[PDB]
This record gives structure tokens, C-alpha cells and sequence, in this order.
């Protein structure tokens, strides 16, 4: 089987420069037709795969002029001029010269745009959830840039871990920020035990945590 | 190309799953496990009734076609959990003459296991702009889609990626909208879980 590696980004990237995302392959993929049997793909978040180029250099029909492929043999480029916030995503490159047909592990690109605070909001459990013994205490941290951010649980002002669970986005195409999600879930007995709840996000954006709070 | 909505099977069953789009053109199927990259499957062009596999998937994978609804099928079989994925068909080409893997479809999410499907439930969360939410905890199994005023309500919306916690997935979803507009204009979010065949719709309302 033909094994395709690519390079990862020095990411994040910088807009309105050219970027050069790398594939190689153990083997030529030059056919005897003269053809180059090499795809670039880009994958969004949630979406399949969308064709940038096919055999080696030709931009599919819809595809921005910015986008195009070059190289030989066992060496190619996927080039981006004037790299856009659009752009943000997962870059693929795949042989079809030999069965079993091979994709490469992905290359991931981000972008840089102007530092911005999370918005924080807190929501305590559902009178709904609390019927079924569960009580979630919901936290979003949203739209904020860079993406390193710490979040802290304080439960009547000591720091809980225990039963925390964090979700986030990739980058957005459209503003180029990050969001995340924390839940504390706890059972309603331990719940109903405690006052004070807090979410606290550690950006660069402010000297101080950022900390939303509620009391049962 | 389209695909069928989102399976369930128990470990050792079969599954056949649906591409609808092959006079000229072939179909490929595409496996990608969730935060992984991809690998190919096999190939079908129906007119001259030539299939190809991945040596990987040849005990796993049987490829057909009907022609006159054309529509492209991928049996799986001997199920493992090693087998759950999100499954993609994408066009094949023929040689210089065409575009290679140029549409593909939104993929199929296949689960394989034990575990009963259970619905999710939906539990508002309600306090110049204001941030609402919805949780979706306690389902089974992926995917959910999560929809607010029916999809009229698109900007400012979060929805996050699901985490599996002792056999469940939970995720949350945000939306952001003028303080002014809430709660004066309504706010649903919608959820939709197909493994199970149920929608929720839980209207946010203030405390
Ligand atoms: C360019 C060569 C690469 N391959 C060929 C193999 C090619 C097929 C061989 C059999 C053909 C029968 C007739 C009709 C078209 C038909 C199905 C071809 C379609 C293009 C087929 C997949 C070609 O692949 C592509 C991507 O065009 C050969 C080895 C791997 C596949």
C-alpha cells in the first residue's frame, strides 16, 4: 500500500499570506497517461470532505483561485494565496494510482485574528433535572481568542474537578474564534448541600479570572 | 450524492447502507472514526458492474448498485466495534477524462453495540445581548442535531461536541440574541435524536 505523509502548520497561520501545506508519497504517483493521480480535500467541522484539486493540479468547479496544486512524483503542494479566516479546517491529500487508494493524517489550519474575552454564562440545574436526581450546572465560555484558556469550578469557594466534563469548537470560518462548554454534573443530593456555584476562566484578556456565579 | 440516516447495530449483525445519487460514474465509500482521518473502502461503477476493494474491508464490505433508483449500497458485516464510524460515498472518476471524488454525501454514523437507545432529554437553560442554552444529556446513540426556532435561528449559535460518560453522550448548545428580543420573540431549541425516532422542542422561558 502506498503511505502518503503530510507536515503539520505552523499554526496559527497568517492572513493575506501564502500558505504551502506538504504531501508525500512512498511511491510515484505518475500513471502512464501522463496524469498525476493526486486529490487535495478541506473538511469543516460536522461536513465530509469538499475536492479542492484533482490529479495533482486541477481546481474543481467551485473551488477559490486562491487554491492549487503543484509538484512531481513523490512531492506535492497544496498553495494558498492570501490565506482567509474561510480557509479554517482540515486539508487532505489522497493517491488513486494503486489500489488500496491512501489519504494522508490530515492537516489541521488556524488562524491568527485580534485577542477577545470569552463571554461567560452560567446556568444552575432545571427545575426539570432536578426531578431525576441529576443536577448539571452548565458554564459556556464563547467567541474568544487565542484558544488557551483554563476553566476553575468553585462550589462554596473550594475548587472542584471531580465530575467536570469540557466540550469545544475548532476555529470558526466566520469570526475566527474559539467557544467551549464546562458542566459540572453532580447528583441532586450533593447539590442541594451547597450555596455558591462559580465558573472561572483564566484568558490573557484580563488580569483577573473572569467568574460567573449563582446562589441556590 | 445523499446518504440513510444514522444506524445502531448489535456486535456480529449486518447493516446495508444507502448512497443515492452512474452511468459514467462510480461511487467510493469512505470510513472516518471521529477525530481520525480517513481510509477507503471500495469502489463501484455500475454500468460495467466493476467493483474494487480495500484487501482490509474484502471480508467486511460487500458494494451494489440499482441502476434504475440509482442508488449505491454498502452491506457491512460481522459488526465489531471497531466498525463504528461515520461512513461517506463520493463519485469516482474514470482515468484523465473526469473529477475524482468530487461530491460527496453527508455520511452515515454507524454505532455498534449492546446498549439500548435511549432519547435524550432536553433541559432549557434560561438566566445588550443575552445567552440562552439547552442540554442534552443522557442519549444513545450519536448523532443528535440541535436546531433553534427550527433553523431561523442561526447566528450566534454554539453547539458542542458530545461527550460519552458511563454509555451516554451529553452536549449543549448556546444561542446569543439581543437582550431586547428575549423573552418578547421565542426561543426553541430543537433536537432531533433519528436512532431513537424522536424530536424534542423545549421553549426557553425565564426562570
Ligand atoms: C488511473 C489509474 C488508477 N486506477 C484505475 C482503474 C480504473 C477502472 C478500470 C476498469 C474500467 C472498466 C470500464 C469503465 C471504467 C473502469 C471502471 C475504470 C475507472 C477508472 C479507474 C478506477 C482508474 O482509477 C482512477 C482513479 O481513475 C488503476 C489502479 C488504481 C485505480
Amino acid at each position: 500500500d502506498i503511505v502518503i505523509t503530510q507536515d503539520e502548520l505552523s499554526n496559527p497561520v497568517t492572513s493575506g499570506e501564502s500558505v504551502s501545506i506538504s504531501c508525500r508519497s512512498s511511491k510515484s504517483l505518475l500513471y502512464k497517461d501522463g496524469k498525476t493521480y493526486l486529490n487535495w480535500f478541506l473538511q469543516r467541522p460536522g461536513q465530509s470532505p469538499q475536492l479542492l484539486i484533482y490529479l495533482m493540479s486541477t481546481r474543481a468547479s467551485g473551488v477559490s483561485d486562491r487554491f492549487s496544486g503543484s509538484g512531481s512524483g513523490t512531492d506535492f503542494t497544496l498553495e494558498i494565496s492570501r490565506v482567509k479566516a474561510e480557509d479554517v479546517g482540515v486539508y487532505y491529500c489522497q493517491q488513486l494510482v494503486e489500489y488500496p487508494y491512501t489519504f494522508g493524517g490530515g492537516t489541521k489550519l488556524e488562524i491568527k485574528r485580534a485577542d477577545a474575552a470569552p463571554t461567560v454564562s452560567i446556568f444552575p440545574p432545571s427545575s426539570e433535572q432536578l426531578t431525576s436526581g441529576g443536577a448539571s450546572v452548565v458554564c459556556f465560555l464563547n467567541n474568544f481568542y487565542p484558544k488557551d484558556i483554563n476553566v476553575k469550578w468553585k462550589i462554596d469557594g473550594s475548587e472542584r474537578q471531580n465530575g467536570v466534563l469540557n466540550s469545544w469548537t475548532d476555529q470558526d470560518s466566520k469570526d475566527s474564534t474559539y467557544s467551549m462548554s464546562s458542566t459540572l454534573t453532580l447528583t441532586k443530593d450533593e447539590y442541594e448541600r451547597h450555596n455558591s456555584y462559580t465558573c472561572e476562566a483564566t484568558h490573557k484578556t484580563s488580569t483577573s479570572p473572569i467568574v460567573k456565579s449563582f446562589n441556590r | 450524492l445523499q446518504q440513510s440516516g444514522a444506524e445502531l447495530a448489535r456486535p456480529g449483525a449486518s447493516v446495508k447502507l444507502s448512497c443515492k445519487a452512474l452511468t459514467t460514474y462510480g461511487i467510493n465509500w469512505v470510513k472516518q472514526r471521529t477525530g481520525q482521518g480517513l481510509e477507503w473502502i471500495g469502489e463501484i461503477y455500475p454500468r460495467s458492474d466493476y467493483t474494487y476493494y480495500n484487501e482490509k474491508f474484502k471480508a467486511k464490505a460487500t458494494l451494489t448498485a440499482d441502476k434504475s433508483s440509482s442508488t449505491a449500497y454498502m452491506e457491512l458485516r460481522s459488526l465489531t466495534s471497531e466498525d463504528s464510524a461515520v461512513y461517506f460515498c463520493a463519485r469516482g472518476g474514470v482515468n484523465s477524462y473526469t473529477s475524482h471524488f468530487d461530491y460527496w454525501a453527508q455520511g452515515t454514523t454507524l454505532t455498534v453495540s449492546s446498549a439500548k437507545t435511549t432519547p435524550p432529554s432536553v433541559y432549557p437553560l434560561a438566566p445588550s445581548m443575552v445567552t440562552l442554552g439547552c442540554l442534552v444529556k443522557g442519549y444513545f446513540p450519536e448523532p443528535v442535531t440541535v436546531t433553534w426556532n427550527s433553523g431561523s435561528l442561526s447566528s450566534g449559535v454554539h453547539t458542542f461536541p458530545a461527550v460519552l460518560q458511563s454509555d451516554l453522550y451529553t452536549l449543549s448548545s448556546s444561542v446569543t440574541v439581543p437582550s431586547s428580543t428575549w423573552p418578547s420573540q421565542t426561543v426553541t431549541c430543537n433536537v432531533a435524536h433519528p436512532a431513537s425516532s424522536t424530536k424534542v422542542d423545549k421553549k426557553i422561558v425565564p426562570r
